[PDB]
């Protein structure tokens, strides 16, 4: 036969998150994910672990049992995760900032983030709330407090991209996630707005949306396939940016992963279904063109890291 | 002394003062003494921007005087004048740097002197997001303290960051202006050279936010001209040094406004004696727009309130309908005829009808002016006016042109709702949504029966003529740019709609004019310009640029396309089309079927069966999904013979386009009743039956050349 000679004219750009020896690189591939037989896969996809600035009340009981004496203090929580599981990066989700719940001033949350970033070596990704209006004020204060560590600000949608991008990349020399809603054109639009504002592809990463397996999952898969093919096959300069998809945010909130044995006796264990839900979701998005995923359960990280290592080595 | 000589004289005086103060620094501190500004990474920003050199000791400060000397070339050309302004800026920076060398703290409060880098990063985010609309550099002295306080507080109330140089600092203190970084009133210093401290803010904005390396002077000047919305208000008598420093502001793209008689330069150096208009003059000169957060109406305003129902017995006033005459109009007029935020109620107000619910004439004339506002955007503004009025509680507007009628509920009136509030809603959000094409908006609400009829005949009726004539008489040959829409790629990734004046979108809701306005309002939106450059084939609609721009938008899925044919590289279809035309080879023509038609076409396939192959953004020769208006177009299959290829249409569909289809076929010279020759569902449904019907009818499609 004839070996498939697939030549792509594009190449994904590299974004560096963090500082020091623990800084990680994203992107750089000129072929489809895990296609070591086609060419150069730039940087191995990274796996990150999620923590909260408040005590996790809605997390499953097995997760609460792991983080017993460290969940109360985010500073202790971040150091516990770094020393025990050594994640590529730690995601700090500011749950206390959302107006829908225990709404708190942006100054309070930035003070929490300041202590965390100065207590760990691993790169930090500060995840904001769902509200576009609050994230503009929240990230302005957070990026000011945590200056000099090159954090990643997450969820900068078209609404607040001016506020988040300015207070992020341009002012305090951080990285920003440009988030769209499971569309290539919307992903292409937000990237153009960042470029026109003065932020080139090396300073922001892309979030084309994420979903749990079985809950609008094929929409995320199609978007990831389309952006990867356009960036490489069509040499689209406005899509040659690395992609980060938070899996634990969506995969761990579903009925199939949160229901315990009391609620659904036939479904079996709860911890197994929670880990199996994140592993399935993360593996599928990794194969579609995601350069970094965020996971919650420590066991999911070990499986995904082995999953990445087996395919690349 | 002309403008050039005044600037050169000022620059020489600035150089003379810089040399004198540098000599003092050398004599008192020596050339090894450190030179620095408090808390900055850019050394002396102006010199670093112009040359890329960082100055650290006094000896290098003395060597920076050669930069000032090399920037003063006394030749009366504009470039030399701008360089001489920059010479004053460099000299002023050297003077300020020597101030910090000579005296440990050279500025005493309220003056702040140099502005540190963390402050710039603190106010940089509001500068990018527009929370700070601009920077008002006020220097000199006003005729009185209250005049200065009024102007300064006017800028402050508008959210602008104002910087103060000279005696206006004392005048503002006498006028009791609250000064602070959070209050956006920063006094820099009493000396003219202190204006360099706001100049370095713009320079370091290019260095920090623009990411421009030092020494790239042209890039930095370009950045400050486009990105930093700064302007200068020079009050009181102006010395040559002040004028030369102003030439430095002009060199950075900052217009200079003054109350003094000067050799005015359009858009750059302007005289405005009227202190009551200086703020508005500066905002116009710097293209600064201030946004209004709140609609100034007592009745609640939200998108949720539309679609409500006013009880038949709880109406207050019913304007328009078949009852009385009501109309609306959006005009594109010159800036002279439009005065910003003018609401005029002509006739009795709503408070006059205290009796039972009655009817009054209503005339809503809206005048809009802007730099890039044209007559093609008027329908877009007028369409949105329907939803603007429906968003108000107790007010519901339905209709267009003179077919409109608005009813007012009791709930609004008891809360002080008046006809003046009608113009407040339109004006406040006409500037909001159409913030890139509407500069000024003037709204007049006419309710006098005599005037309502008169103004309609001179503004409303004549302008509706232009809208209809423009839409009807515009053809593909006249236009020079097509438009491409890709809003249906969410489910048909390979689909690109090419919109021409004679071929609108498949969904039928996007036309050439609509896409033209979509591109203007939303430059990064779904509609983008498609140049009609490079004509491979005129009859089939093949263009070199169209093929280039289709393969780019579709991400390479579709490379070659035609606009006026269905056999050779046809356009793709998404799935929003209401009518699909399919080729019928045995009849030497094509068959059509609409979405609502649930029976079987003579092709043997229903609409659903045909839509399963035509749609999805795939190029299927012989089948094309299109709109309901494209049927009666002169470009409907121009390359396949023309309009006469239609042989079978649904009875309901044929009636709808019968008037337009017959007129278009009249250009083909056949008898006018072309729809009479077209077979329908009632006559027959099978292929062999319809062919016999066409044989007896003398249908033109049979006589034409073989389509396939
Ligand atoms: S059919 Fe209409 S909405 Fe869809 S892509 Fe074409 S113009 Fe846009
Ligand atoms: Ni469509
Ligand atoms: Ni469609």
């Amino acid at each position: 036969f004839k070996k498939p000679t697939q030549k792509f004219s594009g190449k994904i750009g590299e974004v560096e998150i963090g500082t020091g020896e623990k800084a990680l690189k994203l992107g750089g591939e000129s072929v489809l994910p895990f296609y070591t037989f086609d060419g150069d896969t730039g940087n191995t996809p990274k796996v990150g672990m999620e923590i909260l600035d408040v005590y996790p009340e809605d997390w499953i009981d097995p997760l609460k049992d792991i983080y017993k004496d460290v969940a109360k203090d985010p500073v202790k929580w971040a150091q516990f995760v770094e020393e025990k599981y050594s994640p590529d990066f730690i995601c700090l989700r500011l749950i206390s900032a959302d107006p829908n719940g225990t709404d708190a001033a942006p100054e309070d949350c930035a003070k929490t983030a300041k202590a965390v970033v100065e207590a760990i070596k691993t790169p930090l990704v500060v995840a904001g709330t769902g509200n576009h209006e609050k994230d503009a004020k929240l990230f302005e204060k957070v990026a000011q407090e945590t200056e000099g560590h090159n954090i990643l600000l997450m969820s900068a949608v078209e609404d607040n991209y001016k506020s988040v991008g300015a207070a992020g990349v341009m002012a305090y020399n951080d990285k920003v996630v440009a988030e769209s809603s499971v569309d290539i054109n919307l992903a292409k639009q937000i990237n153009i707005l960042m470029n026109q504002l003065g932020i080139d592809n090396t300073k922001f990463v892309d979030n084309v949306g994420c979903a749990a397996g079985g809950y609008g999952y094929e929409y995320v898969i199609s978007t990831l396939d389309r952006v990867k093919l356009a960036a490489l096959g069509q040499d689209d300069k406005t899509l040659q940016v690395p992609i980060i998809s938070p899996v634990s945010f969506e995969a761990c909130k579903v009925k199939e992963a949160m229901d315990s044995e009391e609620d659904s006796p036939q479904w079996g264990s709860q911890e197994d279904r929670t880990v199996s839900m994140e592993v399935a979701t993360a593996s599928g998005v990794l194969a579609s063109g995601t350069d970094a995923v965020i996971l919650r359960h420590p066991k999911s990280v070990e499986v995904i890291r082995n999953f990445i290592k087996e395919l690349l080595g | 002394m002309n403008l050039f000589q005044t600037v050169f004289t000022g620059s020489k005086q600035a150089l003379a003062a810089a040399e004198g103060i540098v000599k003092q620094a050398v004599d008192e501190k020596g050339r090894d003494y450190k030179v620095a500004f408090p808390d900055t990474a850019y050394s002396l920003p102006v010199i670093f921007a112009a040359t890329g050199k960082k100055i650290t000791n006094v000896g290098e400060l003395e060597g920076a005087l050669d930069i000032v000397r090399s920037l003063i070339v006394e030749e009366e050309m504009l470039d030399k004048l701008l360089n001489s302004g920059l010479a004053t800026a460099v000299a002023a920076e050297i003077i300020e740097a020597a101030k910090y060398v000579l005296s440990d703290a050279p500025y005493a409060e309220p003056c702040v002197g140099f502005i540190s880098d963390p402050i710039i990063r603190s106010l940089g985010v509001p500068l990018v997001t527009g929370d700070i609309p601009g920077v008002a550099v006020i220097l000199g002295e006003c005729p009185d303290s209250e005049t200065a306080a009024k102007i300064i507080k006017d800028y402050q109330s508008k959210g602008l960051l104002t910087c103060l140089v000279g005696k206006v600092i004392d005048q503002a203190i006498e006028g009791k202006v609250k000064m602070g970084l959070d209050l956006r009133v920063i006094p820099l210093g009493y000396d003219v050279t202190s204006v360099i401290h706001v100049v370095t803010i713009a320079i370091r904005a290019a260095l920090i936010f623009g990411g421009i390396k030092g020494g790239q002077l042209n890039d930095i000047l370009k950045y400050t001209a486009e990105r930093v919305p700064a302007f200068v208000n020079a009050f009181g008598p102006l010395s040559e040094l002040v004028v030369s420093a102003g030439a430095g502001a002009i060199a950075l793209g900052f217009p200079v406004l003054t109350d003094q008689v000067v050799p005015e330069v359009p858009t750059l150096l302007l005289t405005q004696k009227d202190y009551d208009k200086m703020v508005k003059t500066s905002l116009e000169a710097r293209n600064i727009k201030i946004k209004i957060t709140e609609i100034p109406i007592p009745v609640s305003f939200a998108a949720a309130f539309e679609g409500e129902r006013i009880r038949k017995n709880d109406m207050l006033a019913e304007f328009g309908g078949n009852k009385t005459k009501a109309w609306e109009l959006v005009m594109c007029a010159d800036q002279g005829e439009v005065e910003d935020h003018k609401i005029e109620v002509i006739g009795p107000d709503i408070d006059t009808i205290d009796k039972a619910p009655g009817r009054m004439p209503l005339g809503m004339l809206i005048k809009v002016s802007g730099t890039n506002m044209q007559k093609d955007f008027e329908p877009v503004l007028e369409r949105r006016l329907h939803y603007f009025l429906n968003y108000i509680e107790g007010v519901m507007h339905v209709g267009q042109r003179n077919l409109t009628w608005v009813r007012i509920g009791k709930e609004a009136f008891e809360k002080g709702f008046r006809l003046k509030h009608f113009g407040e809603v339109i004006y406040a959000k006409m500037l909001d949504e159409f913030g890139s094409v509407v500069d000024k908006c003037e709204v007049t609400i006419i309710t006098d029966p005599g005037k309502a009829e008169e103004l309609e005949g001179k503004y409303a009726v004549p302008r509706y003529k232009e809208r209809d004539a423009r839409l009807e008489s515009l053809v593909d040959e006249k236009v020079d740019t097509f438009y491409s829409c890709n809003l249906c790629q969410s489910f048909a990734p390979a689909h690109v709609c090419i919109v021409t004046p004679e071929r609108l979108g498949l969904c039928g809701a996007v036309s050439w004019l609509d896409a033209k306005a979509t591109l203007e309002l939303n430059p990064t939106g779904p509609c983008q310009a498609v140049p009609k450059e490079g004509v491979v084939d005129e009859n089939l609609g093949i263009w070199e640029k169209v093929n280039e721009t289709v393969s780019k938008i579709s991400q390479g899925a579709v490379t070659s396309v035609t606009l006026y044919s269905i056999l050779q590289d046809p356009m793709t279809s998404c799935g929003c089309f209401e009518c699909i035309t399919g080729i019928m080879p045995e009849a030497n023509g094509v068959v059509m079927v609409n979405r609502e038609f649930g029976a079987t076409t003579p092709l043997g396939m229903t609409f659903g069966e045909l839509a399963s192959m035509t749609g999805g953004g795939v190029q299927t020769p012989g089948f094309m999904g299109h709109g309901r208006q494209f049927i009666a177009s002169k470009k409907f299959m121009k390359g396949e013979g023309g309009l006469g290829r239609i042989v079978w249409m649904p009875k309901e569909l044929k009636d709808f386009v019968a008037e337009k289809l017959n007129k278009t076929a009249k250009e083909l010279y056949n008898i006018d009743n072309f729809a009479d020759m077209i077979c329908d569902e009632t006559i027959a449904t099978e292929s062999e039956e319809v062919v016999k019907f066409l044989e007896e009818k003398g249908h033109p499609a049979l006589k034409m050349d073989p389509i396939m």
